[PDB]
RNA sequence: AGCACAGUCUUAACGAUGGAUGUCUUGGUUCCUACAGCGAUGAAGGCCGCAGCAAAAUGCGAUACGCAAUGAAAAUUGCAGUGACUGAAUCAUCAGAAUGCUGAAUGUAAACUACACCAAUUCCCUGGGAAUAGUGGUACUCCUACAGAAA
RNA sequence: GGCCUAUCGAUCCUUUAUAUUUGCAAAAUGACGUAAAUUACUUACUACUGUGCAUAUAGAGGUGUCUGAAAAGUUACCACA
RNA sequence: UGCUAUCUAGCGAAACCACAGCCAAGGGAACGGGCUUGGCAAAAUCAGCGGGGAAAGAAGACCCUGUUGAGCUUUACUCUAG
RNA sequence: GAAAAAAUUUUUUUUUAGAAUCUUUUUAUGAGUAGAAAAUCGUGGGGUUUGUGUUGAAGCGAAAUACGUGAGUUUUCGUGGAACAUCUCCCUAGUGCAGAUCUUGGUGGAAGUAGCAACUAUUCAAAUGAGAACUUUGAAGACUGAAGUGGAGAAGGGUUUCUUGUCAACUGUGAUUGAACAAGAGUUAGCCGCUCCUAAGGGAUAGCUGAAAAGUGUUUAAAGGGGUCCCCGUCUCAAAAGGGAA
RNA sequence: AUACUGACGUGCAAAUCGUUCAUUUCAAUCACGUUUAGGGGCGAAAGACUAAUCGAAAAGCCUAUUAGCUGGUUAUUUUCGA
RNA sequence: UCUUAACCCACUCGUCUUGAAACACGGACCAAGGAGUCUAGCAAAUGUGCAAGUGUAUAUGAUUCUUUAAACAUUUUACGCAUAAUUAAUGUAAUAUGUCCAUUGUAGAUUUGUGCCCCACUUUGCAUACAAUACCGGUAAGCAAAUGCUUUAUUGAGUACGAG
RNA sequence: GAUGUUAGGAGGGCAAAUCCGCCGAAUUUAAGCAUAUAAUUAAGCGGAAGAAAAGAAAAUAACUAUGAUUCCUUUAGUAACGGCGAGUGAACAAGGACCAGCUCAAACGGUUAAUCCUUCGUUUGGUGCAAACCUUUCGACGGAAUUGUCGUUGAAUUAUUCCAUGAAUGCCUUUAAUUUGAGCAAAGUGAGCAGGAAUGCUUCCCCAUAGAGGGUGAAAGGCCCAUAGUUCUUUUUAAUUUAUUCAUUGGAAUUUUUCAUGUCGAGUCGUGUUCUUUGAGAUUGGAGCACUAAUACGUGUGAUACAUUUCACAUAAAGCUAAAUAUAUGUAGGAGACCGAUAGCAAACAAGUACCGUGAGGGAAAGAUGAAAUAGUACUCAGGAAUGAGCAAUUAAAUAGUACCUGAAAUCGUUAAGAUGGAACGGAUUAAGAGAGAAAACAAGUAAAGAGGGGAAUAUUCUCUUCUUUAUUAAAAGAAACAUCAGUGAUU
């Protein structure tokens, strides 16, 4: 709102959502915390990663919990292992999740991660 | 042209359009203005950045009753304040090299002016707890708690501003003390009749002077 | 764009081989080349008239008219049917013009001035604020004009300490400091009858602005407030009288 | 603007408004001011008679303010004095009021109007007129010439 | 299992055809604010290259879609292929290193990979040993200094 | 002015007339006139003040395409509206 | 006589086109395909043809006009290189 | 400020106007190009007001016992799937089309027509393939007729070459063909050319002019070679047919 | 490139094709390279030519040149109306 | 509502032209785009604010800082235009001073009275029109010992209780 | 003056929106045209910068005078210039923005050039990881220059008062601003309904110093990034805080008194003349040429040629200088009562491209499936193949299948209905067909039993209500028709 150093527009905030660089591309996979998990680590939402264990809270999936496959960056879509799908020829891949639409249960714990939260707590 | 329509005088003949310019910038130049200003001040010390003209007069027949800001004070009346040149420059009072201070009253009004200036100043000292009486008829320099105490208080920079003049001017005159007599008119066509009697007799008077 | 329309080079094969007399685009294997080339009635012909920075934009607002004014919708905010007429809900207010005490200013926070709202009974008018939250049709919408909402209260503050900071993110409410009133926040869309809030200590102070006391540096300079041309507007009162 | 001129009023009329047999080209005289005395004769003699010509001798550098004149009628000088002091000059038969016209604008005092019959005044100016000088003797005023 | 008239024109219904309309919009547009020069220490421009599979604008320059370094920092992925559990995989920053041939272009040339001349040259080792026809310098004008000649 | 109804010409320009009227931009050019004064930049008082130029007013010098361009031919080589 | 035309199979355009498309006379912008009155007038076509469509084309090259030009010439005006 | 009807005085049913560019009433009037005025209606945006949205709006086609003299407005069904109004008031404008040999884009009638007419000619059989007048093989018939539809080379083009595939579109018919498309392959020099030399020529140095840009080119020079410090000297590019080792 | 004012004249072609005819040892023809540039060149003279361009080439700009002249100039009702 | 019928009537629209159904010109067709505008200065109109003033210019100031690129403010002889005209021009310049009443007529809006209200007299008498005087600047003429004068002529966009 | 591939250096060229120079037109206007006009504009050739140039009086005034430059408001559409026609046209003052001064040069200093530079070196500081920069005095050895560098700004002389100076010890404290990158950053992914799936609708909660913005399977303050708010770290520049002793050398300013009264830019000014230019007018500026000066009590100015004389003001012919001010190009932000794919930049895009031109040059057309193709047409059958169809199949949706959103009109196809003797359509008025409709275009109330809803009395008794349903009495409304009037005709 006040600050005059960055724009209001619709146009430049689309092309920044567009070309991001990884920092903010991670930014954008955040995810909501667990409601215990937030008071623990005093923090709202965290950088999805590999192994971490989510649970779906919309669209045809939700109420689902399980741990994530693979994170798409490029597309914004997380995978998640008991969200399968068939496709025409009858492959099964798993449907992408934008990571608007879980909540996060266990999150991953290894040194990045352990650095993050003791710069969030 | 046609009807009762007045004949032109616009100059739009010649190519005007890439000799045009339009003021959007206004309100946002006077701001950047106050901005600089208000931004060197601070840098001073929040010191005095104002420069202190002399009173002057307004020239020719149409505004010789008026009196505004000067360029600079000049030796004569810095002779009589008492101040160098030097002392001129390195206070706020302005500066210049070539306007004569002219007759009395327009030359004593100035140095009461800088009096009233030269008593107003306070200085603060060259070096900072090294005091010094020093130079050029600039204050000796002022104690530390007077001086802390002074930078407290605003600076008064009302002397900087053109004075006002006398608000009635509509006095009483008793009957007896006035008189009928005069021609004023007459006085005026006479007085230019008699010009050229007189510019003859000066040149002669000039001459014999010059002898 | 100056040179916009105009650029192109143009040519004119067509007369003495049957093809309209405006001019046409040069050149061979490109498809611009024989098509018509600028004008306005032209593919890539602009305007008529081309848009300048010439265009009379402003106007010169005159210092009386701009005074006389704000005095007068001032005046017509206190009109307690202008204020309904002007679609204030203002069923549940306990005074004409809405006058509070000094202890206003001080207060802190949206949900203490949400309070004192519904205190003064403006809830319903908060429930229309909240509900007049609608996107805007059309092409502002590409320009960042994304919503349009309606406008409620005008408190006219004169302390700094709670009010500006408390007041400020009010959907729909306006702050004005009482010597810097705006007729632009006082009459939205030229109409007249804002509901407005005031202090103690901006009412006080708005009756000496415009005279009272003769404060030399809060005093506007010399200024004298306008008079009705008609003394009293009760026309059917004059019709009834006895005389009459 | 836009939405209340004539073109809006005539809108699908052809020449509409400029005469359909006419069919409306520019200046068709000629430009501007050029057809006077030529063409336009008749508008310029009837309309801006004095325009052709060249009338007297030329002061090369004219310089305005050397010949500058502020003036006053004696019938608009009373209206310098505030209306309570004149009252007081009105009461008191014994004395009369200065007016510095000059401190006030003013140069010449010129002789329109009406001066208040037995009530001194004195006048302060740098010219007067005949009139106004007579004026002010009559009344029993006095005339200060002053620079 | 029969029965229709044809052709032409018109009407309604349903489709083809066509790309208008409507809806968008990482673009334009004008204004205001802000900083604002590169080059023989070889710029701009132009070629010629360079991707594992790679043609292109993009990117980079024979170490070539990046090298080093810093700050982020676990993935990458069309296929193949490369890593993690934090100087590796990924970005961003970018100061170090590197920057073919040209081009003012400057050894003579120029629809030329044509042609001079002077230095032969480079690396490794701790004051010596090995490699390579390779690499530089040498334009025109000016200036200061020096030189040996000419008052 | 011609017994009446005809016998004639803008602006700019030039030219000669005319004036107890004017100007040439800080000032002056009769005349140191008339008085006094006399150390001198004295002091009053005076309708009539150099050459040249500019005005102002009044005529005249001309525009006959006569309510006023300083303007010869030519195109079967021609172009355009 | 050849080659075409013709007919089939195949591929496959354009100029042109206010709406159109039988006459006669009349009046009319004074020579009508449509108008008024008369003659009349009955699908669909194939092959030709040149009476008409004041047929198609190119903003009448002719002529006249423009205070648009351009070219050229002279003892036209005003200059000017030499 | 009370009129009527229905009931069974009382119950029930309808109505009951006061907004000045306004309402009631009366009489007169009603042509129209060029032209002037007023009242309207619509489009883009803005403020304002109070609404409409995916229990599908706008948009679009077809309509409606619809309303308006009219422009229009309003609405239904069908399609449609996201944003839509303001007549409450008022500002603003790239604001209203049938036409301009309009601009731009698409499309017809003309029309399965004009046409595919230079250059004497093909036939039979077989093979391939889905399919053969015009592919391939053979047999015939023919023609070009050494100023050749034959060989070579220059300009110019530039992988068009060649093998191996091949048939969406192209190859103005057909097409399995192809100079189209796809994947590869391929041009080897001491001696052949260029490259070298000078010419007609061109560009400069030396000068000199010209504000410079340029115009000139040994022409008022302290300048590349041979010699035991001496004797000579404007340079440079310019021929793929002149000169020129093999 | 003389004639058939041949064929062709929405071409094979924005000048072709057929037949006829002129030229053929010199003021010959051909190539390549070269020179001379726009009010300029060059011309066995026709105002010829100077890249489908010429009684003044092509490119770009002054320029949206100018045009008393041609064409076009956009919803509705009502009123006065030449 | 649509649909044919049938009786009666019904000439290609636009266009320039006195005159087009034309043997006058443009138009094969459909869709989209497609032409009195903007700036400067001026005028009258009407609204609005103020009035012998008016505008607030450049700019300053602020407890003004998403929207604020506006809004608000301006510590008593700045300037534009209007408050005076005249005129080549030095220049000159508005009742005439015995009176704070304040030019002369004729119509003329408005008011008192008489004989609810139109009335019929009288009564008072703005705007405005038609005139008239005055008086000022110019110009004559007459005078002129310069405080230039003088009845009379003429002339200005004049002036005769300010309107911008 | 030559010569040097001697040793050290510099220039060249590019880019151009604004800037500075030159050189330098015409279309156009006058309704013609010649002077004037376009215009000291465009093009050409040069030079610069983040601004440039200009600038410290050979100035303006005639006042009670002002006093470097630039800019604005203004004077002013005025003085003035002009076939005095068309047309052109300043400056000074005043109000302001903003303001900054100076040095060569003569002159002065000779028991000594007190100067300058290169090369060689050498040490008192300070950063940085490292590269490396930054201060710092001291000596050489070369040169240069007296045909003039350095110092001095009249000359001494008195008193006053400051500044440079060097050493020891002391001491670098605290904040305030200012400005970067950085971070942290409020509440729900709660019912229920319909939904492909909410960010919808409800309904129960709330948070806001964040209800700006963007993304997120339909409109989100509470889904995420962000935002408001803050915590630091970064830039510099203010305040505050602290200095004390001991030491030489040097300079400067006033102030007395004497004494020195010197000085001030030449083929330049000026004048003539010519051509140009302007406001310059019997010549404003420039330029060519001719003639060619005076020295400070001079000579340059005071807008009409001149002579003769005043008076005021200035100090040419050498030089530099910040600021306000301008900026359509490059880069970076922020914008909008702008355009919405025939528009907007020529370019929403693999466009300054393709493509065309001998070349200089000229120069396009060209966006959108869906929420998700990590949902992009599997499978079967008929086909030589293309393709087609499917009981098969994704999707919420395939007359949604990548020439994919919506999909108008022109155009053309299928079916049905009508019409059809040289046009076609229309107006006015009926007709027959074919469609559509019940909202005025009939039926209030009453009784019976279903579905809902309300109000009162002190969570539920009393009581009021509307729709479906069975049938049961009204009635009104229009169209007809006749009669009766009143108005207006015609008839006998």
């Amino acid at each position: 709102k006040f600050n005059k150093q960055k724009s209001s527009s619709r146009r430049k905030m689309r092309k920044a959502h567009f070309t991001a660089p990884a920092g903010l591309r991670r930014k954008i996979m955040s995810s909501k915390l667990s409601k215990e998990l937030r008071l623990k680590y005093k923090t709202r939402s965290l950088p999805v990663r590999k192994d971490d264990e989510v649970l779906i809270c919309r669209g045809h999936n939700h109420g689902r919990e399980g741990k994530v496959v693979k994170i798409n960056r490029k597309r914004y879509k997380i995978y998640v292992e008991r969200v399968t799908r068939e496709k025409v020829n009858g492959e099964s891949t798993f449907i992408g999740i934008h990571p608007s639409n879980v909540v996060l249960t266990k999150l991953k714990v290894d040194k990045n991660r352990k650095k993050i939260l003791d710069r969030k707590a | 042209v046609a009807h009762n329509n007045v004949l032109p005088n616009v100059h739009l003949h010649k190519w005007w359009q890439h000799r045009v310019r339009v003021n959007f910038s206004k309100n946002i130049k006077k701001k950047k203005r106050r901005l600089l200003r208000e931004k060197r001040r601070k840098a001073n010390g929040g010191t005095p950045i104002e420069k202190l003209h002399p009173i002057v007069h307004c020239p020719t027949q149409r505004y010789n009753f008026r009196t505004r800001l000067g360029k600079g004070f000049t030796f004569e009346e810095l002779k009589g304040a008492g101040l160098t040149p030097r002392a001129a420059q390195t206070i706020g009072i302005c500066y210049d090299k070539r306007r004569k201070n002219r007759s009395e009253e327009s030359l004593t009004k100035n140095v009461e002016r800088l009096l009233k200036y030269k008593n107003s100043l306070v200085m603060i000292p060259l070096k900072k707890n090294k005091a010094k009486k020093g130079i050029g008829g600039i204050p000796a320099d002022a104690d530390k708690n007077t001086i802390k105490e002074f930078r407290n208080k605003k600076p008064l920079l009302s002397i900087f501003k053109k004075e006002k003049n006398t608000k009635p001017f509509y006095e009483t005159i008793e009957v007896s003390k006035i008189d009928k007599e005069f021609l004023a008119y007459k006085t005026l066509r006479r007085a230019k009749l008699a010009e050229r009697r007189k510019n003859c007799r000066q040149q002669k008077k000039d001459i014999k002077f010059k002898s | 764009k100056l040179g916009a329309g105009y650029e192109t080079s143009a040519e004119s094969w067509g007369t003495g081989r049957a093809v309209a007399r405006i001019p046409r685009v040069p050149g061979g294997g490109t498809h611009r080349a024989g098509q018509g080339a600028f004008g306005n009635m032209c593919r890539g012909g602009g305007m008529f008239n081309p848009t300048k920075i010439w265009r009379r934009w402003g106007r010169k607002v005159n210092l009386k008219e701009k005074r006389y004014a704000v005095c007068s919708s001032i005046a017509a905010s206190g009109v307690t049917s202008l204020v309904l007429a002007r679609g204030h809900r203002i069923s549940h207010l306990k005074e004409v013009p809405l006058v509070v005490s000094n202890d206003i200013e001080s207060l802190s926070k949206t949900k203490e001035a949400v309070n004192f709202l519904v205190s003064l009974g403006l809830k319903d008018e908060v429930n229309r604020l909240v509900k007049s939250k609608k996107i805007r049709a059309g092409k502002g919408k590409m320009r960042n004009r994304k919503y349009k909402i309606r406008n409620g209260p005008l408190i006219i503050y004169e302390n700094d300490n709670g009010v500006k900071k408390a007041f400020r993110n009010i959907p729909g409410v306006d702050l004005c400091k009482v010597t810097k009133l705006n007729l632009l926040k006082l009459a939205p869309g030229g109409s007249i009858g804002r509901l407005c809030i005031w202090s103690e200590s901006a009412f006080k102070k708005l009756d000496v602005i415009y005279g009272k006391i003769h404060e030399k540096k809060v005093t506007k300079k010399n200024y004298i407030l306008p008079k009705s041309i008609v003394h009293n507007p009760d026309i059917y009162r004059i019709i009834h009288s006895d005389k009459v | 603007a836009t939405r209340f001129k004539k073109n809006r009023k005539k809108r699908g009329h052809v020449s509409a408004g400029h005469g359909r047999v006419g069919k409306h080209r520019k200046h068709p005289g000629g430009r501007g001011k050029a057809g006077g005395l030529h063409h336009m004769r008749i508008n310029f003699d009837k309309y801006h008679p004095g325009y052709f010509g060249k009338v007297g001798m030329r002061h090369l550098n004219l310089l305005k303010n050397r010949t500058y004149c502020p003036t006053i009628n004696v019938d608009k000088l009373w209206g310098l004095l505030p209306e309570e002091k004149k009252k007081e000059f009105s009461e008191n038969k014994d004395i009369a009021p200065v007016i510095d016209v000059t401190r006030k604008g003013y140069f010449k005092v010129l002789g329109n109007g009406k001066l208040k019959h037995n009530q001194p005044i004195v006048v302060k100016a740098r010219y007067f007129s005949s009139v106004a000088e007579k004026k002010i003797k009559a009344v029993g005023g006095q005339c200060i010439l002053v620079a």
